[PDB]
């Protein structure tokens, strides 16, 4: 049972095809709870069986939200999302609040099953084919594709702009001190107000969008105030040797491509000639104060970085040991818009993986509420590590864009 | 009987026509039995005689000249093919026998008129038109087209996997306790009935397949006593794959080599190593399926290793899904590793071969990581889930190389097994400079336009050395420089470099690489007691490196 009214054309970009990408290997479990979801969408007409003469396809696979609940499916749709068209003004949806950064807390509710409600242009479902697999192909997988706002496609959250706003207009009414933004299928809800006064209103705008036909599975408090950036910092040993100046003045010089204002020069002097590194040198003063000279450059936060819409935003990641981890985030090298530490372990995680694809989540979220989008990832690891164990641990109904690199010696620059 | 089921609708890829490609004539004895087989064929409905109107045409031949194998026609799509559009391969992979579940009493029903009964999409016929040669030139040969699903054209699998789907659906409703899987031809119907009423829900089935258009003749025949599904043997117990015998001979066609590869990709499912590359080589270029294609040096090789290996049987056990799986791993030999899946000791499920390489730099530890990768893919893809693992590493080697490495790794729930050679780090990096070691500063240069460099050292106690080198790179100059260094001193050495590149390599305490340069300063890394590596930006006051530079760099 779904809306008979007029659906968007919904074209993708021109040139490009629809999705043709691999289902990857699914357990048992994550099976038999798609298996379960859909069988019961289809019922509903959410989706419809389709057969082999489609060729296109998109993964699928399925997670647990909010506190290890039950399970949610999730479809990942960056394929598709980059080969549809853009929607100008309804752009990724709506413009990005500058003020939600700033507020006591931020909740992140999950409202996907909105868009089931909507139907979706006719010639466009095709290019949403997914196909659930089967345990050592004993079955051949199931197909089926969208006949309504998929979940996870950048398509829904901008067609359904309009019914979101009045649906939210009454309650904005009264609460003009909230700020509310939509990220695809999330709904970021903003108060400077106080954690239990705050956390009334989440649930009491849960409650209206249940009123709503918005069911919404049963927070997540995140607070962009305790959000600072990692201050590059040097040693201020007792006993500087060969080899600590050299790190040291390794270090210096890296760091400049950020400060074009850092000197170097009277460390070098102190290395002057063809010393064994264990031979401890004591300081200039002329080298000596050019140590506090840039620490104190160093002291305070680049200057004149310029926030470009039109760019990507791009994250790189930095193993740190001691279940430690820094990032940066940027859209040109050495012009740094963020950058900060995530540190975990002494609790129950001694899993490596898991504590990237949590930094993953943490970072992506970040990035949202800052900018409303997310950054493309270069991580820390190899292909296959990666892709054989992420989904294990991923809690977003979102996934960013990401790459596998080849770290340097930059990690002992972060910290 | 050509079956009741809807059509799928069937496109030719956007842009292009249809097949126009000429028939080929000859014996007159050929075109016999070719006629024979049609008219026999047409009867069925699986084909129509035509109108000259239709403008497409696809090749026809006569193969299998007796030997026992009275005639046989043969129907080159290859042109159709690559004209129709693409289909969406659902299957992940295909199914392996250690996946099969101990079922009380199984039965494999075959599906003869599997493609010669489901029909083709009526748009879709006219670009399967083929002639069967015209003797004489006062008027043209027999013209036809398909009805059902054509043997080689790139739809039919697909669709008749689709349809098989279909078709047994509500069968499956009817009759939730038994299990069926479908593959080409082969249908597997497991259940835990007796096997009074087992083969009494079989007769069922034949009458409800039958209903929509599928034969199933009385089994029997004379093949009974093994029970093969898809090449396998299903024994209550356990499963065997009969050794596989290639034809040999000299005289290979194209359509020969076609099957070979087919039946050598069916095979690598369960035997480790074989090998296709060469075999495949031998084909694209070419038309014609009956022309001989002698085989290449290569091909002949890759065959004879492919026999060795399909000269012994393979054997395996069934799934308890009340039971852990559990992987053992041993190291083989260099980039040579083994592995048993099993759930009871000595009782095993699945064994195999990795034989690889991570890039250009490798070790043993970094190899047994990605083979429990590989390893535990296999198994959600085969059972669902994945295997407890028993690895040739102690706890402490793999706690101090995930602990150092720049990179996030990880391996699941594993216990040390200590078998064969273990796994082992084979030299370390120090953390902290040596005192009373020597101090080298290597450096290395190499005129780009030239190829003419100089790799040499300097260090703290006067010590020094400048090589003259023809055809390296900046790169491999650096890489001599710090060989230069670890050749030159004790057992125990600070080097220092300015290369990014040559740090990084070592960085990753290769035991292994493609590069000899790289093997020789491994073998001088594992002498050495005490090696402490160390960066420094170039072009630098660092009185150490700016020596090294001016001496190293007369080559401008
Ligand atoms: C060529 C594929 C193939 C297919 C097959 N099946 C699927 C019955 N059996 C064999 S065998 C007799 O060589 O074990 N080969």
């Amino acid at each position: 049972p779904i809306s008979p009214i007029e659906t968007v054309p919904v074209k993708l970009k021109p040139g490009m095809d629809g999705p043709k990408v691999k289902q990857w290997p699914l357990t048992e479990e994550k099976i038999k709870a798609l298996v379960e979801i859909c069988t019961e969408m289809e019922k509903e007409g959410k989706i419809s069986k389709i057969g082999p003469e489609n060729p296109y396809n998109t993964p699928v696979f399925a997670i647990k939200k909010k506190d290890s609940t039950k399970w949610r499916k999730l479809v990942d749709f960056r394929e598709l999302n980059k080969r549809t068209q853009d929607f100008w003004e309804v752009q990724l949806g709506i413009p990005h609040p500058a003020g939600l950064k700033k507020k006591k807390s931020v909740t992140v509710l999950d409202v996907g099953d909105a868009y089931f409600s909507v139907p979706l242009d006719e010639d466009f479902r095709k290019y949403t084919a997914f196909t659930i697999p089967s345990i050592n192909n004993e079955t051949p997988g199931i197909r089926y594709q969208y006949n309504v706002l998929p979940q996870g496609w950048k398509g829904s959250p901008a067609i359904f702009q309009s019914s979101m706003t009045k649906i939210l207009e009454p309650f904005k009414k009264q609460n003009p001190d909230i700020v509310i933004y939509q990220y695809m299928d999330d709904l970021y809800v903003g108060s400077d107000l106080e954690i239990g006064q705050h956390r009334t209103k989440i649930e009491e705008l849960r409650q209206h969008l249940l009123r709503w036909g918005l069911t919404t599975p049963d927070g997540y408090e995140l607070h962009p105030d305790k959000w600072t950036v990692q201050p590059i910092v040097l040693p201020e040993k007792d006993s500087w040797t060969v080899n600590d100046i050299q790190k040291l003045v390794g270090k210096l010089n890296w760091a400049s491509q950020i400060y074009p204002g850092i000197k170097v020069r009277q460390l070098c002097k102190l290395l002057r000639g063809t010393k064994a590194l264990t031979e401890v040198i004591p300081l200039t003063e002329e080298a000596e104060l050019e140590l506090a000279e840039n620490r104190e450059i160093l002291k305070e936060p680049v200057h004149g970085v310029y926030y470009d819409p039109s760019k990507d935003l791009i994250a790189e990641i930095q193993k740190q040991g001691q279940g430690q981890w820094t990032y940066q985030i940027y859209q040109e090298p050495f012009k740094n818009l963020k950058t900060g530490k995530y540190a975990r372990m002494r609790g129950a995680h001694t899993n490596d993986v898991k504590q990237l694809t949590e930094a993953v989540q943490k970072i992506t979220t970040e990035s949202i509420v800052i900018w409303g989008k997310t950054p493309k990832f270069k991580l820390p690891i190899q292909k296959e590590t990666w892709e054989t164990w992420w989904t294990e641990y991923w809690q977003a109904t979102w996934i960013p864009e990401w790459e596998f690199v080849n770290t340097p010696p930059l990690v002992k620059l972060w910290y | 009987p050509i079956s009741p089921i809807e059509t799928v609708p069937v496109k030719l890829k956007p842009g292009m026509d249809g097949p126009k490609v000429k028939q080929w004539p000859l014996t007159e004895e050929k075109i016999k039995a070719l006629v024979e087989i049609c008219t026999e064929m047409e009867k069925e409905g699986k084909i129509s005689k035509i109108g000259p109107e239709n403008p497409y045409n696809t090749p026809v031949f006569a193969i299998k000249k007796k030997d026992s194998t009275k005639w046989r026609k043969l129907v080159d799509f290859r042109e159709l093919n690559k004209r129709t559009q693409d289909f969406w391969e659902v299957q992940l992979g295909i199914p392996h026998p250690a996946g099969l579940k101990k079922k009380k009493s199984v039965t494999v029903l075959d599906v003869g008129d599997a493609y010669f009964s489901v029909p083709l999409d009526e748009d879709f016929r006219k670009y399967t038109a083929f002639t069967i040669p015209s003797i004489n030139n006062e008027t043209p040969g027999i013209r036809y087209q398909y009805n059902v699903l054509p043997q080689g054209w790139k739809g039919s699998p697909a669709i008749f996997q689709s349809s098989m789907t279909k078709i047994l659906e509500p069968f499956k409703k009817q009759n939730p306790d038994i299990v069926i899987y479908q593959y080409m031809d082969d249908l597997y119907v497991g259940s835990d009935l007796e096997i009074g009423q087992h083969r009494t829900k079989i007769e069922e089935l034949r009458q409800h397949l039958l209903r929509w258009g599928l034969t199933t003749p009385d089994k029997k025949h004379q093949k009974e006593p093994p029970f093969l599904w898809m090449g396998y043997e299903l024994h209550p117990d356990k499963w065997t794959v009969q050794p596989i015998v290639l034809p040999e001979k000299d005289s290979w066609t194209v359509n020969d080599i076609q099957k070979l590869v087919g039946k050598l990709n069916w095979a690598s499912q369960i035997y480790p190593g074989i090998k296709v590359r060469q075999l495949c080589k031998l084909l694209r270029g070419t038309k014609a399926l009956t022309e001989v294609i002698p085989l290449t040096e290569e091909a002949e090789l890759e065959l004879a290793e492919n026999r060795e290996i399909l000269k012994e049987p393979v054997h395996g056990v069934y799934y308890d899904p009340s039971k852990d799986l559990i992987a053992e791993i041993q190291k083989q030999g260099q980039g040579q590793w083994t592995y048993q899946i099993y759930q009871e000791p000595f009782k095993n499920l699945k064994t195999g071969k990795y034989a690889r390489m991570r890039g250009a730099h490798t070790n043993d530890v970094k190899q047994l990581t990605e083979a429990v990768q590989k390893i535990t893919t296999e198994s959600i893809v085969i059972w669902g889930k994945t295997p407890k693992f028993k690895l040739p590493i102690q706890k402490e080697t793999w706690e101090t190389w995930w602990t150092e490495y720049w990179q996030a790794t990880w391996i699941p729930e594993w216990e040390f097994v200590n078998t064969p050679p273990l796994v082992k780090l084979w030299y370390q990096l120090e953390k902290e400079p040596i005192v009373g070691a020597e101090t080298f500063y290597v450096d290395g240069a190499a005129n780009r336009e030239t190829k003419l460099g100089k790799a040499g050292y300097v260090t703290n106690k006067g010590r020094q050395k400048v090589v003259p080198l023809t055809n390296t790179t900046n790169q491999k100059t650096q890489l001599q420089a710090i060989y230069l260094a670890l050749q030159d001193s004790g057992l125990e050495v600070n080097i220092v470099t300015d290369s990014q590149y040559a740090l990084g390599i070592i960085q990753a305490q290769p035991d292994k690489s493609e590069s000899e340069l790289v093997n020789q300063i491994i073998e001088q890394l594992i002498k050495k007691e005490k090696v402490y590596l160390a960066w420094v930006p170039a072009h630098k006051g660092i009185g150490g490196n700016e020596q090294v530079d001016k001496l190293v760099s007369a080559g401008i």
